[PDB]
């Protein structure tokens, strides 16, 4: 019955506060990411959070991968346990098979798929395999009708994932190994 | 000629004889494999 | 806890491997030339680690 | 003054004349200069003598520097021989790299 | 002297001109914008060459 | 059927009957160290003594060409001719034929061995009817000019038509194309015919082994792409593992280490395969460096295995065979040796395997954890399987120390697995 | 935190600079890497010169900054060459990049206030 949230907060430039709430904000950990100049997203997944909400208090989990989406089209995967006990970490890994902005970075509820989605040109996104940290390559090809995706949404349990693009379309994929 | 009536050697030779499919199926091991996708549009 | 938490903890303590890509293989037909095939399955396994 | 110049010169530092030549006549520009006789040149073959003067004259570019300014030498030729493995790979690679079909 | 330097100044306009026409060849996602006293100008997307 | 075609048939089959005069000067110029105009000149008889000569400078360096000396190089040898020997006798000398040029394999950087395989080339022409084994032979030699005039020379079978377009080039073919050929499978099948038979005679070395298992490495790697092409070529580069390691040289078993790696780690397995694999590794394991890397390769094994019960214990002969041929002494060398390969998973069935099996080296086991990292649940596993021991054997001090150790670190979930079972 | 490129910037006008390298490279007025800014610099054409005060060795692009003394040009240094690229706009580090000259700019003022702060520093 005991927990605690801890805000991560995340300026353009590339330099990461990681606040508490329960007291008061305070600033527990302060850091800056490697590179990463033009930074515009930031999500976290693996345990519980806002993309997987959990139903109980005794539900609630200690989350494992971070992911920096910043804005030339990388992507920055990181690891908690070694980040957060080095204090100006290095990156697990880069991705950059994208090209253009970055707008999406979600996960699947596991934190085993990264789904990482551009903004600025249709067929803009792609899955991760973790702990890998490797861009799956059956997936999407070019009779995938996507579309700009603006909102990458999976869901908890059923194992699907809906993907919805600018002309005003949502689409569903439903994953099998779920 | 042919007959057929501490480690053997002849245990992969054997397996390897018998089954059918080696990149495994029947485990469903809660874990993704690299690389390859199992999907479907709906 | 729970199975699904079961699960998750054998998910986590999955640790990754470094895979192997269809080009990681031509430096040892570079020195291939008069070296301990002992050293070259050193040098193969570090080539995947 | 040497390491003060840019790769591609060091690459074409020979043969300015033709270079000039060309240059003021609009034919094309040559490519090797002095660093013929380099030993990598002298067992490359043809496009590729040319590839590997190119990115050879680079990472002399960069050995040359290093020995020239550094404040603090080792004097050993790590830089210098860590280069010629770089090369050394991008050589064999491309050679290796047949052109035509099979 | 004099005719050196604006020989120079000239030359040097000629060449800038003409690299942006290079630019213009080369590769991206090119924009044309005819900008407000009536001269052209190109802006490329947002986008990291690979 | 095209009247050409059929004629271009009777041709391949007729290539070599020296019908005419112009046939012969061209068949009987076909050779490797002359040029064209010599080879045409010279005799029998000169080809002859030299390679006799050749032959005895070679059987001095090396003793067992002795037979060959006897059979292949008589002066009926020179009579003979093989156009008109009947079907036996043409299958005896290939068979002899095939006999030197397994055991010529090993020596092509000798001039002797050249002038000697000159004498068969252009009396038995070899360079037209063993092609095949020919070039399988000799093909770990290919930036060499022995090479060059061997492929010059020999109409190329269909296997090798990469080598058919690299007829008299300028410079050696390269890996990569040598690496398409592998790709294919048909010359797989070929080449593991041909290795059998090379183990089968106990003459192999360094560079070939060498040279063939690269070779399928990146055979694995090109294929790498559609599992279902490695769905379909399992088969073949296990039995050659398999033949590899039915060897007794320690180089033979090495190579089968280190194909076993590659091939594991480019797809996932069944854990029967896994285990019988390591089982037959261990089984023909004799030396100390195969010893080290059958270790490397076990722990490999089961570190790239994934499914349900990856921890389970080890079965019980494979158990008792592995203990036998590495006592712990050697197990916890290669942990605490500073190389540190991820290997907990083989360190956990180890355990599991001794505590449902030997119950008495207990304090190995726990020299063992304070010597190599855990993860959460197979910690978890083994805490359930030292309470089962705890509820059934009698109680050890060993044992209490055990839990104590895990008290130290990590009691609580120690106390999560007493509360699933327990007070 | 390398003891040898002299003038270092801080976070804030870091960000000035990759910001207004953005917009230079997003324009293609901008040149990179230090063959090529020694190149700009001796066609005294370059506006100004970054360098990325984390490549290893320093030296293969501590040269230049002779070049700018004699030319009069300002240079800085910024501390991350993985930055400096994906800033600049390609899929490699940089280690060095300079600014080019063309009044037909709509960023004319922008770089003259960020050459403004840099010769602050150097001075």
């Amino acid at each position: 019955g005991k927990f605690r949230t801890i805000l991560i907060a995340v300026n353009a430039y590339g330099e990461v506060w990681e606040f508490d709430l329960n007291k008061n904000g305070h600033v527990i950990r302060r850091w800056k990411d490697q590179g990463g100049v033009g930074i515009t997203k930031i999500q976290v997944g693996g345990g519980t959070t806002t993309t997987c909400p959990a139903l109980q208090i005794s539900k609630i989990k200690q989350n494992r991968w971070l992911a920096v989406g910043s804005e030339s089209g990388f992507v920055n995967l990181y690891d908690r346990n070694n980040a957060m006990t080095s204090s100006t970490p290095t990156p697990v890994a880069a991705l950059d098979q994208l090209t253009t902005t970055i707008s999406n970075l979600q996960f699947s509820p596991d934190g085993q798929i990264l789904c990482m989605a551009s903004r600025a040109v249709k067929d803009a996104l792609r899955l991760v395999h973790l702990p890998s940290c490797s861009v799956f390559s059956n997936w999407p090809t070019s009779g995938t009708p996507l579309g700009k995706v603006t909102s990458v949404a999976f869901s908890p349990s059923g194992g699907l994932l809906a993907v919805g693009n600018e002309q005003g379309k949502v689409r569903l994929w439903k994953l099998n190994h779920y | 000629d042919e007959s057929d009536s501490n480690g053997d050697i002849n245990a992969l030779t054997k397996i390897l004889s018998t089954t059918y499919n080696y990149k495994d199926t029947l485990s469903n091991s809660k874990l993704l494999p690299p690389k390859k996708l199992d999907i479907v549009r709906l | 806890e729970d199975e699904e938490d079961i699960a998750l903890e054998f998910i986590n303590g999955e640790k990754k491997d470094k895979l192997v890509n269809m080009n990681s293989f031509t430096s040892m037909f570079d020195n291939i030339q008069n070296v301990q095939m002992d050293t070259f399955f050193d040098r193969v396994m570090k080539v995947l680690t | 003054s040497l390491a003060k110049s840019p790769a591609s010169t060091i690459q074409i530092l020979g043969a300015e004349k033709a270079l000039f030549r060309a240059l003021k006549t609009k034919h094309d520009t040559p490519k090797y200069g002095l660093l013929y006789h380099a030993s990598l040149v002298g067992q490359a073959t043809g496009k590729n003598k040319g590839k590997i003067a190119r990115v050879l004259a680079a990472k002399a570019a960069v050995s040359l520097r290093y020995d020239a300014l550094a404040e603090d030498r080792d004097d050993s030729g790590d830089i210098g021989l860590e280069s010629r493995a770089k090369v050394e790979n991008r050589l064999s690679q491309l050679e290796g790299r047949d052109l035509r079909t099979t | 002297v004099k005719q050196h330097l604006q020989r120079e100044t000239q030359l040097k306009q000629v060449q800038q001109r003409m690299d942006a026409q290079r630019e213009l060849l080369k590769k991206g996602s090119k924009k044309k914008i005819v900008d407000s006293s009536g001269k052209i100008s190109f802006k490329w997307k947002k986008q990291r060459k690979r | 059927s095209s009247l050409s075609d059929q004629l271009a048939q009777v041709a391949s089959n007729n290539a070599t009957v020296a019908l005419d005069r112009k046939r012969r000067q061209k068949l009987h110029s076909a050779s490797l160290i002359y040029n064209s105009k010599t080879a045409a000149t010279q005799d029998y008889d000169f080809i002859f003594e030299n390679a006799s000569k050749a032959l005895e400078e070679l059987s001095q360096i090396e003793p067992k060409f002795a037979i060959f000396s006897r059979t292949l190089f008589s002066e009926s040898s020179i009579s003979l001719d093989r156009n008109v020997q009947t079907k036996e006798e043409i299958k005896d000398l290939d068979n002899a034929i095939n006999a030197y040029l397994l055991l010529a394999s090993s020596k092509w950087y000798l001039a002797p061995t050249l002038h000697a395989t000159e004498w068969l080339v252009r009396r038995f022409q070899i360079h037209v009817k063993n092609t095949e084994m020919l070039l399988l032979s000799t093909l770990n030699y290919y930036q060499t000019p022995v090479f060059k005039r061997i492929l010059s020379i020999i109409k190329l079978p269909p296997l090798f038509n990469c080598l058919s377009n690299f007829v008299r080039s300028e410079k050696p073919p390269t890996a990569l194309t040598m690496i398409k050929l592998f790709n294919d499978m048909d010359f797989l099948k070929l080449y593991t015919s041909y290795l059998d038979q090379c183990i089968k005679h106990n003459a192999t070395y360094t560079n070939q082994l060498l040279f063939t298992t690269c070779c399928f490495i990146n055979v694995v790697a090109f294929n790498s792409n559609n599992d279902e092409k490695l769905n379909q070529l399992v088969p073949i580069l296990l039995e050659i593992s398999a033949k590899l390691l039915a060897s007794k040289s320690k180089d033979c078993q090495i190579a089968a280490h280190t194909i076993l790696v590659v091939f594991a780690t480019a797809l996932p397995l069944k854990k029967t395969i896994i285990l019988a694999a390591m089982e037959t590794i261990l089984s023909n394991l004799d030396a100390k460096e195969a010893k080290h890397s059958a270790l490397l390769t076990i722990c490999k094994l089961f570190q790239t295995l994934k499914g349900q019960g990856n921890v389970d214990q080890l079965p019980s002969k494979i158990f008792k065979l592995f203990d036998s041929k590495f006592d712990t002494v050697s197990i916890l060398t290669f942990l605490d040796k500073e190389d540190k390969p991820v290997c907990d998973k083989f360190i956990t069935s180890y355990t599991r395997s001794i505590a449902r099996y030997d119950r008495s080296k207990l304090n190995i086991i726990l020299s063992l954890l304070k010597k190599i990292r855990l993860e959460r649940y197979e910690v978890r596993l083994i805490i359930t399987d030292l309470i089962y021991l705890s509820e059934i054997l009698e109680d050890k001090s060993q044992l209490v120390e055990l839990f104590e150790y895990f008290i130290s670190i990590n009691e609580d979930l120690v106390l999560k697995c007493l509360k699933s079972l327990g007070l | 935190p390398n003891p040898k490129a002299f003038p270092l910037a801080d976070a804030a006008l870091t960000q000035q600079i990759l910001d207004v390298v953005q917009q230079a490279a997003n324009l293609r007025q901008l040149k990179k890497g230090a063959n090529e800014a020694t190149k700009t610099l001796n066609r005294g054409i370059s506006e100004f010169i970054i360098m990325a005060a984390d490549c290893e060795p320093i030296e293969i692009l501590l040269h230049l900054p002779l070049l700018c003394e004699d030319k009069n040009v300002p240079y800085v240094f910024v501390p991350s060459r993985v930055a400096l690229g994906r800033a600049c706009g390609v899929s490699r580090p940089v280690i060095a990049a300079s600014i080019t000259t063309n009044d037909a700019s709509a960023i004319k003022t922008q770089i003259y206030a960020v050459k403004d702060k840099i010769e602050t520093l150097l001075i």
